């Protein structure tokens, strides 16, 4: 078993220093991590079966119809940046 | 091997255990009674004796 | 000791409600209506919201054990409730 609190633990850190948190908060935040993951995954499945075919443009757009378009077109941004800091 | 045989004993068997005396009364309360069979004995008794 | 009769053979061992009612209560169902808000009620909503847990729970009841059932699993967890909650249309988080 692999836990995702580690991950959690310091965005929240890096974001706020001096805030605790619960436990019954962190299995929420678990289960809304995972079922977020599970739905913009199959939303990307469903995308690539939308293509007469067998990358990241199907995911980017798969954010951008997923959830509203304000955070969406930050969420794709950050992407971007977080790719090209990756390519080199 | 060639010893004056075992003549020290002379069967001793001091008590360990009575064989009912034990059961019944050693001492009081009929040990480990569980009054339920306690009860069994005297209301059978009791039973055949008044007919 | 043969002759006459008396207990003294021990036993030879033979053998020696599942209906169940519905609970809820009328405080029960006024507290939740406070926390929804509502000023003065009726002397008829008791029976409805009854009527609706009639409606709800077994459903979902239902869902759940032929889901634990088609999971091969002789006994109900959790888990198993918040797949029923996800395909009602209505998710639960923290478990």
């Amino acid at each position: 078993k692999e836990t995702y609190s580690s991950y959690i633990y310091k965005v929240l850190k890096q974001t706020h220093p001096d805030t605790g948190i619960s436990q019954k908060s962190m299995s929420i935040l678990n289960s809304f991590v995972n079922d977020i993951f599970e739905r913009i995954a199959t939303e990307a499945s469903k995308l690539a079966a939308y293509n007469k075919k067998s990358s990241a443009r199907e995911i980017q757009t798969a954010v951008r119809l997923i959830l509203p378009g304000e955070l969406a077109k930050h969420a794709v941004s950050e992407g971007t940046r977080a790719v090209t800091k990756y390519s080199s | 091997r060639t010893k004056s045989n075992e003549s020290r004993q002379h069967l001793r068997r001091p008590l360990k255990r009575p064989p009912l005396l034990e059961q019944i009364i050693s001492g009081g309360l009929r040990p480990k009674l569980t009054t339920l069979e306690k009860s069994q004995l005297d209301w059978a008794s009791y039973v055949d004796r008044a007919g | 000791s043969g002759r006459g009769k008396g207990g003294k053979g021990l036993g030879k061992g033979g053998a020696k409600l599942r209906d169940n009612i519905q609970g809820i209560t009328k405080p029960a169902i006024r507290r939740l209506a406070r926390r929804g808000g509502v000023k003065r009620i009726s002397g008829l909503i008791y029976e409805e919201v009854r009527a609706v847990l009639k409606s709800f729970l077994e459903s979902v009841i239902r869902d759940s054990v032929t889901y634990t059932e088609h999971a091969k699993r002789k006994t109900v967890t959790s888990l198993d409730v918040v797949y029923a909650l996800k395909r009602q249309g209505r998710t639960l988080y923290g478990f």
